[PDB]
């Protein structure tokens, strides 16, 4: 039951999404996920072009922590910028146990 | 002053170590502080290059 | 004789404002106490306060002034 | 491993659980603590040991011996305080080790936690008995209290009192029983220590960022060893600094008063670090209520891993909960000063206030928060 | 141009492990003997007439 | 390809003695080392006390 | 297996580093680092300090609140009756 306030919501998102350094620190929403055993199977299905480019950031990322030096603020990741690339493949495996579990009930 | 002395006869003597340790102390920490960094000098000096065949 | 520095320094401090100030309250208490001392009333509370700031003055002084 | 001095005795092969232990890159000083902890434990072991030599527990005599200790024994005074003055430091070394735990929420490691749990619970109980040794009044009544606190169990409570007592009083058995325990005990802790480490070397270390760092690791022997070398000795300073200049500062417990069984001190509080736990005891008017309140109060730590709801680990990327995190911090620090005071009403209410405040902070708020962020963050 | 002590000393001591370690083992001896002595005054020079080292001169050897 | 790489410059961290590349690194090297070790030896000593 | 060998698979990363003797233990330590103080000291200070301030008030607040409650009996009832 929100339309104009819907527009009025996104700011805090865009704000809050800027309130967590990884947007400044070059991450995405995907790469910050807690570890899941499905993510394993998920990560399996990633092609390298996708897979690899995820990787090189982390290597670059952590390094600044040791020195606590945050990226030049322009080069910071942006709110409009997003990619959910991880989740869609994540989504499949989820259903899979569901189906199995569902069958597995009786 | 008398009872102030009583509970701690070593009082006068014991203070010696205080000055003893201090100048002893200011020695090593910057020294350590030097060494540590000397090692960490490499890590914080890293560079990374992503040059995919891609 | 020897007169001490101790009590000597007292009077210069109790000379100070808050001293006689509360010292009046001591009277103000005790005055009210005087006939009404039949009632529980007692001035010990106040005199503490008087003596409290009293010697803080005395602190800075007579220790340095003694032997 | 050709002619490597690691395998020549089979023993040193085990020693390769360290040299080549891989390690994370970005690491706060806040990861010094784990290694930092064991340090205190060692240095202690010697101190109370050589102290144990000249001291004796005999209910009549024992305390007297102590006087002899700091005075006529070679350097007897430096030593007593050492063993003591390590203790609180060690505890402050403790909570920090915990402290790192939640701030990075590393408790994801599951039974390892529970280990870290039990490991602690013993330790505090230890010095508790250790604190009896000086045989001060505050020791005596403090001892006298908590057992008298125990008895409230509805049916069986009674005997267990005089069973642990070994009588109707606080006398010899009560004491010299413990001089075994307060002594025998910590070793087993040390024995336990390694176990708590083992599990960690199942998975390797955790990071600041809640991000598996596996892309980069480091040989441990060169580096963190160094930062240890620094991080280790730093402790000693204040540890050695407090001890000499201002020995009795934290020596806030004042009683060298030979304990009078009849006489009672104007005030009884346990020593500094209990007090919040002790404070919470006061809160419940039900004496039994406070018990299940007090003891359970810490047991909550076991329950934390149940409440991790988020999709990312380390707090440092969830700003909101971080508030609660700090919000809880002072709340702990709060109960201290209230506990640091007698049982007059303005404090009482205030004390009565933060109690239920306390649980709400952990038990509800924390799990509540992350849910919305997922939704806020489109998860 | 002549080598500064380091260039010398390194070639002299730090290169050979023992030699390196040797003077290290040497230095402390005189050091503490010098160190223990020199510091005490700093303590003592401040602490004057309050200790029988100063005081007992009033009555010592009667 | 592989060819395009060239090492980036750290020199800020360096000290100028070797900042000249047309110096043979060997010349300062002589005195260069000990000062590093000098701390090493030096730092070690007081410990023994 | 052997801790480092079988860790993970990684492709086409490159690393660049020097001997420690090549550089100094204070590459503009003061100059470069002193600014960094703020970006971290400002970062959390938004999120952290204020709760304590509330405490500190309560510290004086209740104490003061305590103080009168006892300290002066001839207050609510003065020594008259
Ligand atoms: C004196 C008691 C303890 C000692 C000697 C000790 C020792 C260690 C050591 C050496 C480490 C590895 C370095 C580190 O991660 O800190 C460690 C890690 C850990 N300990 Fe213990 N620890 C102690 C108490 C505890 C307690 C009380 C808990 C939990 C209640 C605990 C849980 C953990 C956890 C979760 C880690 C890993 C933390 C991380 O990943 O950063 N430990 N401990
Ligand atoms: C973390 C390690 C330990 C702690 C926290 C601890 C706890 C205590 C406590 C609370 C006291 C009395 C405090 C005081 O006297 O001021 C104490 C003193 C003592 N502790 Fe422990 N203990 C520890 C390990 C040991 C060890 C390893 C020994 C013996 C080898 C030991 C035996 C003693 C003895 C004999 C005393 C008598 C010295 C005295 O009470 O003044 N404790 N220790
Ligand atoms: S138990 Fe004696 S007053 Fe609470």
């Amino acid at each position: 039951a929100v339309s104009a306030s819907s527009r009025w919501l996104e700011g805090i998102r865009k704000w809050y999404y800027n309130a967590a350094g990884f947007n400044k620190l070059g991450l995405m929403r995907d790469d910050t996920i807690h570890e899941n055993d499905d993510v394993k199977e998920a990560i399996r299905r990633l092609p390298e072009n996708l897979y690899n480019d995820r990787v090189f950031r982390i290597k670059r990322a952590l390094d600044l922590s040791m020195r606590q030096q945050i990226l030049p603020k322009e080069q910071w990741t942006k709110y409009e910028e997003d990619k959910s690339y991880l989740e869609p493949y994540l989504k499949e495996v989820i259903r899979e146990r569901k189906e199995r579990e569902e069958w597995a009930k009786k | 002053t008398f009872l102030r002395w009583a509970a701690e006869p070593e009082h006068d003597h014991r203070k010696r170590m205080g000055l003893k340790m201090l100048l002893m102390m200011g020695l090593l920490l910057p020294l350590v502080y030097a060494m540590k960094r000397h090692k960490w000098s490499v890590l914080k000096s890293r560079k990374l290059a992503y040059r995919p065949p891609k | 004789e020897l007169v001490d520095p101790l009590t000597t320094v007292r009077e210069q401090c109790e000379q100070l404002e808050k001293c006689v100030k509360a010292r009046e309250r001591l009277e103000l208490c005790d005055e009210r106490v005087s006939s009404r001392s039949q009632t529980e009333e007692d001035c010990t509370e106040e005199l503490l306060d008087f003596l409290h700031a009293r010697d803080h003055c005395v602190a800075h002084k007579l220790f340095n002034s003694l032997k | 491993m050709t002619n490597i001095r690691k395998s020549h005795p089979l023993m040193k092969i085990v020693n390769n659980a360290f040299i080549d232990l891989p390690a994370p890159s970005n690491i706060s000083s806040w990861w010094n603590f784990g290694s930092l902890l064991g340090i205190c434990l060692i240095l202690q072991i010697l101190t109370g040991l050589f102290l144990a030599m000249h001291y004796t527990s005999d209910t009549t005599t024992a305390f007297s011996s102590v006087t002899h200790i700091c005075r006529d024994v070679n350097y007897g005074w430096i030593i007593r305080y050492m063993h003591a003055n390590g203790a609180s430091m060690f505890f402050i070394c403790l909570y920090m080790h915990v402290g790192r735990g939640l701030y990075y929420g590393s408790y994801t490691f599951l039974e390892t936690w529970n280990i870290g749990v039990i490991l602690l619970l013993t330790v505090m109980a230890t010095a508790f008995m250790g604190y009896v040794l000086p045989w001060g009044q505050m020791s005596f009544w403090g001892a006298t209290v908590i057992t008298n606190l125990l008895s409230a169990i509805p049916y069986i409570g009674t005997n267990l009192v005089e069973w642990i007592w070994g009588g109707f009083s606080v006398d010899k058995a009560t004491l010299t029983r413990f001089f075994a325990f307060h002594f025998i005990l910590p070793f087993i802790i040390m024995a336990i220590a390694m176990v708590h480490l083992l599990f960690l070397h199942e998975t390797g270390s955790n990071n600041p960022t809640g991000i598996s760092s596996d892309v980069d690791k480091i040989p441990f022997h060169p580096y963190y060893t160094i930062k240890d070398i620094l991080g280790a000795l730093l402790l000693i300073l204040a540890l050695m600094l407090l001890v000499l200049f201002a020995p009795d500062l934290l020596g806030d417990p004042d009683n060298y008063t030979p304990a009078n069984p009849l006489n009672t001190p104007p005030h009884i509080k346990p020593e500094w670090y209990f007090l919040f736990a002790y404070a919470i005891l006061r809160s419940i008017p039900n004496k039994l209520g406070g018990v299940l309140a007090l003891a359970f109060s810490i047991l909550i730590l076991a329950l934390i891993p149940l409440l991790h709801t988020s999709k990312q680990r380390s707090m440092m990327f969830r700003p909101l909960s971080q508030c609660l995190f700090w919000a809880l911090v002072a709340d702990l620090l709060t109960l201290t000063w209230i506990g640091g005071q007698p049982v007059e009403h303005p404090y009482i209410t205030i004390g009565q206030l933060a109690s239920v405040l306390y649980f709400l902070l952990i038990l509800v708020l924390m799990p509540t928060a992350g849910t919305i962020e997922n939704k806020l963050l489109k998860w | 141009v002549a080598p500064t002590l380091t260039a010398r000393l390194y070639s002299l001591l730090f290169r050979r492990t023992s030699t390196f370690a040797l003077t290290i083992v040497v230095g402390a001896l005189f050091f503490e003997r010098a160190f223990d002595q020199g510091a005490d005054a700093i303590y003592e020079h401040i602490n004057e007439g309050k200790l029988w080292k100063h005081i007992k001169h009033k009555y010592e050897n009667k | 390809s592989h060819t395009d790489i060239k090492v980036p410059d750290f020199s800020d961290y360096r000290r100028p003695e070797v900042l000249d590349s047309t110096k043979s690194s060997k010349e300062s090297s002589e005195a260069r080392k000990g000062f590093s070790y000098l701390v090493t030896a030096t730092t070690t000593v007081g410990v023994a006390y | 297996g052997r801790q480092f060998g079988h860790l993970t698979r990684v492709r086409h990363v490159i690393t660049y580093s020097l001997s420690p003797f090549e550089q100094r233990a204070f590459p503009h330590y003061f100059s470069k680092g002193i600014p960094n103080v703020l970006r971290r000291t400002r970062a959390c200070i938004l999120r952290v300090a204020p709760p304590f301030v509330a405490f500190y008030l309560v510290y004086t607040w209740g104490t003061q609140e305590f103080e009168k409650s006892k300290r002066k009996n001839p207050a609510a009832y003065e020594n008259d009756r």
